[PDB]
């Protein structure tokens, strides 16, 4: 079905003609627009008091990255390179070798945050929940090099945000 | 917290005047909050 | 095998089109130097036009010549209409590229390139 | 003289004694396999290559069944698909969940043939089997929970390398592959067991954990360590 | 919202509508940020029997396009790509604005 | 009769039946120059005679539009004009001749 | 378990440390080098060994669906402990 | 230029202020999206479509997903289809708000911009709650949707839809009957129906010119054949008529959103086929087949049977099409993206004949061009 | 019920097959092949010089009113003698249908411009020329549309590198942006993804 | 319809730099089967790829850098003649490697139990 947005004709009776002439000479619809803006003036503003107030977020929010640990302190990442394989932008560089104790662990884990598109495929592809996208989004730097995270930086982010990251994963892990 | 205010303005933080070793009387950042209060303020949970 | 000609049929008509395009480019260099405020000479511009024409002097297929003159007309109209900037006109001159060595000994010294 | 056989109704002339697998190969169809290697003997125990003959009530082992005159080999029939699904179900029922920590990873025949010929779901609601890992030297790393008892390494060891220190001990679901003693499988042709093992049970120890198959670039060169010119 | 009664009256008179009925600011009427744990369904293929992938394989039922006519290889009525599209009906809900 | 056709740039015709008859007769005359065995000629002659029979049988515009199933009568007239121009061009092109040239051996193979 | 190189530079858990004559140390002047203080190898060594009276045990890292893929470790060799290789966790049978 | 949307170079010849010709120079936002898509797999190429028309993001995702599922010969589950339709209509509301407010801002009016962008902020919150990304969600995928809705999303969407017709009414109070707006828009950029069809216009351009055509009604996709809505039809084919059509399309999208909320069915969210869509995390961490399929899907990707398809949807800016060619591998062989704004910008020169500079600005606004999708 | 498999439309398949036979009969001079894919898409393969007659027929004929040019692209297949495959997507609003018309050409062979049948062909053919090097004979204004000014090479060809050969930076010595040979801080990591096990037997080619 | 008695050559139209037109030797070949798998589906199409050039280590982050535009460029061809024709018309030098197919082998399960031959297996 369909409807005509503009196919109405005005009546030509004297009362309607006089009303249209009054609208032409006396700017009725212009005063109407003025009244609408005055109403909005007296309404309550919709501005938050940043940075003392923050907009709502969800447990699914994708922000700054982090590498997690097991509750015993061991790193979760096992150098499986699934995140490196699935990364759309090829932002992850991983190099690994057997550790001293024989574990499969990474020696290099780089994420170029200027190449990352913050899509969250890496945390979907991780089989051990090692790499996650934390809730942090205020991590702007003053130089380009500071956005080239390495394994030490990501582990520090994980250790710093572990409580909030664990809470978000607990909240949203039943939908995954 | 003030639930009477409209959503978004119902929670707020007054930052400290000195954090770690930097004087933050006027220079207040949005990253000065610990992660738990960060989650509480950004409303990923209703429990402080 | 008979093939569909773009223009020019045989090679002589392709050469005629080449000469017409060369005249059009030759009469445009002073205006280009004036409008773009280039610091190069008019002689330098004409020499660059000549050099860019000469690097295709080994072509023997009339269709390839026709395509070359079509592209030359395109890049000439990008210059007459000032669609190009001074940046592109000077990109023709490689003013910032370092001179790559060409002798075997220098190439051996610099690196592994053939 | 050549005998005429049919693969999916297409005629093909094969020499007598040719197997169903080789006839399908001649017509261009590669039958799934785990224990069959053309350089080794025919074992026929993984049962992954079962195919249906048009009139036969019973599926045959394609890798070991010679073709007869006028056979129609239904490679993509319902019986063949169900047979492949059942065999893959058994294999993955006992296999361990070690793909991310497994060097075989993206170049695993169990994974590829599971993705092409098997089901997408698991019905195994029991406990799995865990097997003690053996040590056979500094070159080959054995994680024998991933073994699928295809006996390729045994056949290769004996037939090719002339070394008879590999075999199966025990029987039943507890059947194990190993030396039964602390013996190192040291030979000049040891890494070929790393190559022929279809799963990650036998993996290169110097290459352990370093890379994944999809990352690497393959350069086709020759060998200079000896005068054979491999 | 929090406002004086006179201010509300002036807003309603100027705008011409009862604004408190349709407010653009959310006051406790939204869902809580914490919810009970869900339990999502499984699906149609989570059976333990009579569930063979060969009978539910979408990709393997794809076929190469059928060659209707190939150069290499009574009075028929003229045909159309499809039956002509029927004329639309004018909306009953609100035919004109 | 109707004020507008509802389509921008398409005017209303006061004489739809006469214009349709003229256009269909012109189309039929043009098709007479096409060879009899040409597959193009038979089909368009059939559809034109089918539509020419309808326009000479129904005097009401609305009923004729419903019977033709081609939209509005102005759209039908426009389609008749397009068909006439195509008939002239096809008379020039002569597409009923055998195939110009078969493609190379592997020209439509896919995947490849 | 951080360690200090002879040049005064901290050593990462991967053993990274710039050489004495390496020019790349200039990037750390007037700035700092990012090294994580916690060493996962040290912590997992600090973890104890769980004794279970079964030949085969299963580890999922703890948390169930929040851990790692469940794997089964065979505790038959009495000369060493069985290690879950996802989480590096050691298990043993009650001896003596 | 404020009116040039950032990456349009319009080389104009003016006699005085009358426009003699328009020569749109595009490609200032050409990135090589199609070449990069050729180099990525099918799952890795989804965000590329997310970033093409960055004002109708879930609509682009839906078009790409429909094309890939048509090639794969699979079917999304009913709940996934209803979620797709619901978020497609929410995306249409977002896009039409952006279009109308930016058009009015190029004209000179800004208060509606601010109001309707507050509404856009609320819809962005919906996007972020389902997906975690405020705009580039990458939520609609071949086989269904990535995740299920949280347990309050439908209630909040109901509240938003309940309080939105008043916002549209306030928008109309400032523009619909305003004589200044009527003077600026009426009889500007008139395009005839035949010209629109030949030049290749689609969507609001055709409907404003008066052609009764809509893909959601004629060639339905997902569950658009189970919802009732009206298709606005213009009469004069100008900027004012296209503005009226867009406002009425916002109201009809409100209708569709209400129907989707009331008819949301239970069930799963992605095709129950682990060879195309990934299994759940618990199954991946307990089942060997599920772990294998997770590994293979996220490293190599599913293979798509060879073939070429052209699938189009009624995106908010017109017909958005994808011509996808697969050679049987895990990566697309060819992917041509047909953006509706390409043809409209091609037709910009004809529409601006005999007009002035401000008229050309209004014509660009009424065409509603996004140069991300124009240039690709 | 088979909830995970796309249902098929045999009625539409039959309609498309009938119309393909119809057009192949009407235009034997140019039409070389007609196909219907199993998801109901009609595809017509013609001789490259039949573009104008075939498209004019499909636009003006009463039983095929394909008044809208949905799309116009090309596909580069190096293994063919005529590598470029020009594809026309047409939409008929009268019969609520869509059709595809495919022709072939190589680097040096022009294709007649269809700006006289559809007006969108102007920018579509400009883009085809810009990205593939295919020349269109009677084009009102043929030039680059998407690439940079003075850009050399046609990027969408299969033999063109992903990152091209030049890159841009601002040089302070000359006070302008300059073009220099491409040099990457990190090289694009090429992944070999194809599995060595055949996935779809229905598409298997003869061993030859 | 004109007739040209010339070899096709489009190097002047491709836009490739003269260095990468002249100093490049592509390799036309059928890829060898990956020994780690028994599948043979990747050994059916010819490939054309360029010779390897220098890759060095980035001073920052230690990544692998390159300066060769054609390092990742691999083309797929259905036939050796098609691949050679493409290489010739684009002007690159080329080395062609003939396809290697396994020779047919006589397999018999009954040979595992020969009465007097050495093919008898000591285990199963
Ligand atoms: C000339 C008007 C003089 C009176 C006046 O300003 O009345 C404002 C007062 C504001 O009422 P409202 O807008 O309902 O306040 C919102 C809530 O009541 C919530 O109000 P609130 O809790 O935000 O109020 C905070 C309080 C204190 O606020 C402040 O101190 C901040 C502003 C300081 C301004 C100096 O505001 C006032 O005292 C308002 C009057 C300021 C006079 C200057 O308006 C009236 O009393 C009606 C005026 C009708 C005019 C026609
Ligand atoms: C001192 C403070 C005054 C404050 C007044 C504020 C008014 C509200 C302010 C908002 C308006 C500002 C933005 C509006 C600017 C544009 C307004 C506008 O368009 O007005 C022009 C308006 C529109 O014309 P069109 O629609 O284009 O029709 C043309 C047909 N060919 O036309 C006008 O000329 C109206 C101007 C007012 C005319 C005065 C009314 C005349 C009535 C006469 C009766 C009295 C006769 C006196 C004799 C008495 C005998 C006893
Ligand atoms: C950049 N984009 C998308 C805009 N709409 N820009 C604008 N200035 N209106
Ligand atoms: S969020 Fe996406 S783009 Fe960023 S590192 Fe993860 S996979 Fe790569
Ligand atoms: S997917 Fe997870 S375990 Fe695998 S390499 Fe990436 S972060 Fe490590
Ligand atoms: S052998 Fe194959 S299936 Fe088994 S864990 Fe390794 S990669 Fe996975
Ligand atoms: S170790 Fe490998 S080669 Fe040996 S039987 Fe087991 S799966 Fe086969
Ligand atoms: S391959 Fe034949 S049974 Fe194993
Ligand atoms: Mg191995
Ligand atoms: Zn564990």
């Amino acid at each position: 079905t369909y409807k005509f947005v503009n196919m109405r004709e005005p009546s030509m009776d004297m009362k309607s003609v006089t009303d249209r002439a009054a609208q032409t000479l006396l700017w009725t619809e212009l005063v109407r627009g003025l009244g609408m803006t005055l109403s909005y003036l007296f309404r309550e503003p919709a501005t938050i008091n940043y940075p003392f107030e923050k907009g709502p977020l969800s447990p699914r929010f994708r922000g700054e990255h982090a590498l997690r640990r097991y509750p015993s302190g061991e790193e979760r990442c096992i150098a499986c390179k699934l995140c490196e394989a699935v990364c759309p932008a090829q932002a992850i560089t991983i190099e690994a070798e057997p550790r001293a104790d024989g574990s499969r662990r990474t020696t290099r884990y780089d994420i170029d945050m200027t190449k990352c598109i913050y899509c969250g495929f890496c945390q979907e592809a991780c089989p051990v929940d090692a790499i996650v996208e934390g809730p942090n989004f205020e991590f702007s730097t003053e130089t380009h090099e500071e956005l080239l995270y390495n394994k030490e930086k990501l582990l520090n982010n994980g250790d710093k945000w572990e409580a909030e990251i664990a809470a978000n994963i607990q909240a949203d892990y039943l939908y995954r | 917290e003030d639930n009477k205010q409209f959503f978004g303005r119902h929670r707020w933080v007054i930052y400290t005047t000195e954090m770690n070793g930097r004087d933050t009387f006027w220079d207040v950042d949005g990253s000065m909050v610990p992660p738990e209060w960060h989650r509480w303020l950004h409303c990923m949970t209703d429990d402080p | 095998t008979s093939v569909k000609p773009i223009f020019s049929r045989d090679m002589n008509e392709a050469k005629r089109r080449v000469r017409e395009l060369y005249r059009a480019w030759y009469r445009e260099v002073p205006n280009t130097v004036h409008l773009f405020q280039l610091d190069i000479s008019v002689k330098q511009g004409r020499d660059k036009v000549r050099e860019m024409f000469m690097k295709n002097a080994h072509v023997t297929d009339p269709r390839v010549v026709d395509l070359l003159v079509i592209k030359g007309k395109m890049e000439l109209e990008e210059t007459i209409n000032v669609w190009k900037q001074r940046t592109h006109i000077m990109r023709f001159f490689h003013e910032t590229e370092a001179p790559r060595p060409t002798d075997f000994l220098s190439k051996f010294y610099v690196g592994h390139d053939p | 003289n050549l005998i005429e056989v049919f693969v999916d109704g297409q005629s093909v002339m094969v020499e007598p004694g040719t197997t169903v697998l080789q006839a399908c190969e001649k017509v261009g169809m590669q039958i799934p396999r785990f224990c069959y290697h053309e350089r080794l003997s025919v074992a026929g125990n993984c049962r992954m290559c079962l195919v249906e003959i048009e009139k036969a009530p019973k599926v045959v082992a394609a890798c070991a069944m010679p073709v007869m005159k006028g056979w129609n080999i239904l490679t993509n029939s319902e019986k063949s698909k169900k047979a492949r699904e059942g065999v893959m179900e058994f294999l993955l029922a006992n296999h361990p969940l070690d793909c991310p920590i497994c060097d075989q990873g993206g170049e695993c025949d169990l994974q590829d043939q599971s993705m092409m010929f098997g089901s997408d779901r698991s019905r195994f609601l029991e406990g799995k089997r865990a097997v003690e890992d053996k040590n056979i030297g500094p070159l080959v790393k054995t994680i024998m929970t991933r073994c699928i008892q295809c006996t390729r390494c045994i056949r290769f060891a004996s037939e090719i390398a002339g070394v008879d220190d590999l075999g199966t001990t025990g029987r039943g679901n507890d059947m194990q592959v190993g030396t039964y003693i602390e013996k190192m499988f040291m030979s000049e042709l040891s890494g070929n067991i790393i190559d022929i093992c279809p799963v990650g049970a036998l993996t290169s120890k110097p290459y352990a954990f370093t890379a994944r198959p999809w990352e690497t670039r393959k350069t086709e060169s020759i060998d200079v360590m000896d005068a054979v010119g491999s | 919202a929090s406002a004086t009664r006179v201010i509300q009256l002036l807003r309603n008179w100027a705008s011409g509508r009862d604004l408190q009925a349709k407010l653009q600011l959310r006051y406790q009427e939204i869902s809580k940020r914490t919810q009970p744990p869900p339990k999502l369904p499984v699906g149609p293929s989570h059976k333990l029997s009579n569930n063979y992938y060969c009978t539910r394989d979408g990709r393997r039922e794809a076929m190469p396009p059928s060659i209707v006519m190939s150069s290499q290889k009574t009075e028929k009525k003229a045909v159309t790509p499809a039956p002509p599209i029927k004329r639309w009906e004018l909306s009953k809900d609100q035919p004109y604005l | 009769l109707k004020k507008t056709t509802g389509l921008v740039g398409l005017a209303v015709c006061e004489t739809p039946h006469e214009r349709l008859k003229i256009l269909y007769t012109k189309i039929l005359d043009v098709l007479g120059q096409i060879p009899k065995n040409a597959a193009y000629r038979k089909y368009t002659e059939q559809i034109t005679n089918e539509k020419l029979g309808m326009v000479k049988a129904e005097p009401d515009v609305k009923k004729l539009e419903e019977q033709l199933q081609g939209g509005q009568i102005e759209e039908v007239i426009l389609q008749a004009e397009n068909e006439l121009s195509l008939a002239r061009k096809m008379l020039r092109w002569k597409p009923w001749e055998p195939l110009v040239e078969e493609p190379p051996a592997n020209q439509w193979k896919w995947p490849i | 378990g951080v360690r200090t190189s002879p040049t005064g530079e901290k050593v990462t858990h991967t053993g990274q440390a710039y050489d004495d004559g390496d020019y790349r140390r200039v990037r750390f002047s007037d700035r700092q080098k990012e090294v994580n203080e916690n060493f996962a190898i040290d912590l997992i060594a600090e973890q104890p060994v769980s004794e279970v009276g079964s030949r085969v045990i299963s580890c999922d890292g703890g948390g169930g669906a929040l851990g790692h893929p469940r794997v089964y470790i065979n505790l038959d060799k009495e000369t060493k402990t069985g290690t879950c290789g996802y989480c590096g966790l050691q298990f043993r049978q009650p001896h003596h | 230029h404020p009116a040039a949307h950032g990456v349009l170079r319009l080389v104009m010849e003016l006699s005085g202020e009358m426009v003699r010709k328009c020569d749109p120079h595009i490609g200032l936002l050409h990135r090589g999206t199609e070449k990069l898509i050729e180099y990525k797999t099918y799952l890795q190429a989804l965000p590329y479509f997310d970033r093409l028309d960055y004002v109708s993001m879930m609509c682009n995702e839906q078009a790409y997903s429909l094309a890939v599922e048509k090639l794969l010969n699979i079917q999304p589950p009913p709940r996934a289809q209803w979620i797709r339709v619901l978020f497609g209509e929410i995306t249409r509301l977002l896009n039409h708000i952006m279009a109308v407010t930016t058009h009015a801002l190029d004209i000179g009016a800004m208060t509606p911009f601010f109001w309707m962008f507050e509404e856009r902020e609320k819809m962005f919150e919906f996007y972020e709650r389902v997906s975690g990304a405020r705009m580039h969600a990458a939520y609609i995928r071949p086989g269904g949707v990535h995740q299920d809705l949280p347990l309050g999303l439908l209630d909040d969407i109901y509240e938003f839809s309940k309080n939105f017709s008043f916002r549209i009414d306030e928008l109309e109070e400032m523009l619909t009957n305003n004589r200044i707006w009527r003077n600026r828009t009426v009889d500007i950029g008139v395009v005839t129906a035949e010209d629109a069809l030949n030049y290749g216009f689609s969507g609001v351009m055709l409907r404003g010119s008066g052609i009764q055509w809509d893909l959601r009604k004629t060639q339905p996709y997902d569950v658009y054949d189970q919802v009732e809505f009206d298709v606005p039809i213009g009469s004069r084919g100008d900027c004012y008529d296209r503005y009226l059509c867009r406002v009425e399309e916002m109201r009809q999208s409100l209708r569709i959103i209400s129907q989707c909320l009331n008819k949301m069915p239970p069930g799963e969210i992605k095709v129950d086929d682990a060879k195309v869509s990934p299994p759940k995390r618990a199954e991946m961490k307990t089942s060997m087949e599920s772990l294998i399929h997770h590994f293979k899907l996220y490293t190599e990707g599913y293979q798509v049977p060879p073939g070429a398809t052209y699938t189009a949807i009624e995106a908010p800016k017109g017909e958005f099409g994808v011509y996808l060619v697969s050679d049987g591998s895990s990566r697309p062989y060819r992917c041509k993206i047909k953006a509706p704004g390409f043809a409209h910008l091609a037709g910009l020169d004809k529409m601006s004949k005999g007009h002035m500079l401000a008229d050309v600005v209004a014509i660009i606004g009424t065409q509603d061009i996004v140069f991300g999708e124009v240039d690709r | 019920t088979r909830p995970t498999i796309r249902p098929r439309n045999d009625v539409v398949h039959k309609q498309l097959s009938a119309f393909g036979q119809y057009v192949a009969e009407i235009l034997p001079k140019y039409v070389q092949q007609v196909q219907v894919s199993c998801f109901n898409e009609l595809e017509i393969f013609i001789h490259p010089d039949g573009v104008i007659p075939v498209l004019t027929f499909l636009r003006d004929h009463t039983n095929a009113q394909f008044k809208s040019l949905a799309d116009l692209t090309a596909v580069d297949v190096p293994t063919r003698q005529n590598r470029f495959e020009i594809v026309y997507n047409l939409l008929s609003l009268r019969f609520n249908s869509r059709i595809r018309v495919k022709t072939y050409t190589d680097e040096l062979t022009p294709i007649e411009s269809s700006v006289t049948v559809y007006k969108a062909a102007n920018w579509y053919e400009r883009e085809i020329w810009d990205m593939f090097g295919v020349f269109f004979a009677n084009h009102p204004d043929l030039r680059r549309i998407l690439t940079d000014y003075g850009f050399e090479g046609h990027p969408f060809r299969k033999d063109f590198p992903l990152s091209g050969y030049v890159e841009l930076r601002y040089d302070d010595e000359v006070k302008r942006v300059v073009a220099e040979p491409v040099e990457l801080a990190q090289e694009f990591r090429k992944f070999d993804l194809n599995s060595p096990w055949e996935a779809f037997p229905a598409y298997r080619q003869p061993p030859e | 319809l004109i007739a040209v008695d010339e070899k096709l050559d489009i190097t002047t139209l491709t836009g490739v730099p003269e260095e990468h037109i002249k100093t490049r030797k592509v390799r036309i070949f059928v890829p060898a089967r990956n020994n780690m798998q028994s599948g043979v589906n990747n050994t059916k199409k010819w490939k054309m790829e360029f010779d390897t050039r220098e890759r060095w280590e980035n001073p920052l982050m230690g990544w692998s850098s390159t300066a060769d535009p054609l390092s990742n460029l691999v083309l797929t061809f259905s036939t050796k003649e098609d691949a050679v024709a493409f290489a010739e018309k684009n002007g690159w030098s080329f080395d062609v490697e003939e396809r290697k197919v396994p020779k047919p082998k006589s397999k018999s399960y009954g040979a595992n139990f020969s009465w007097n031959k050495r093919t008898r297996v000591s285990t199963k």
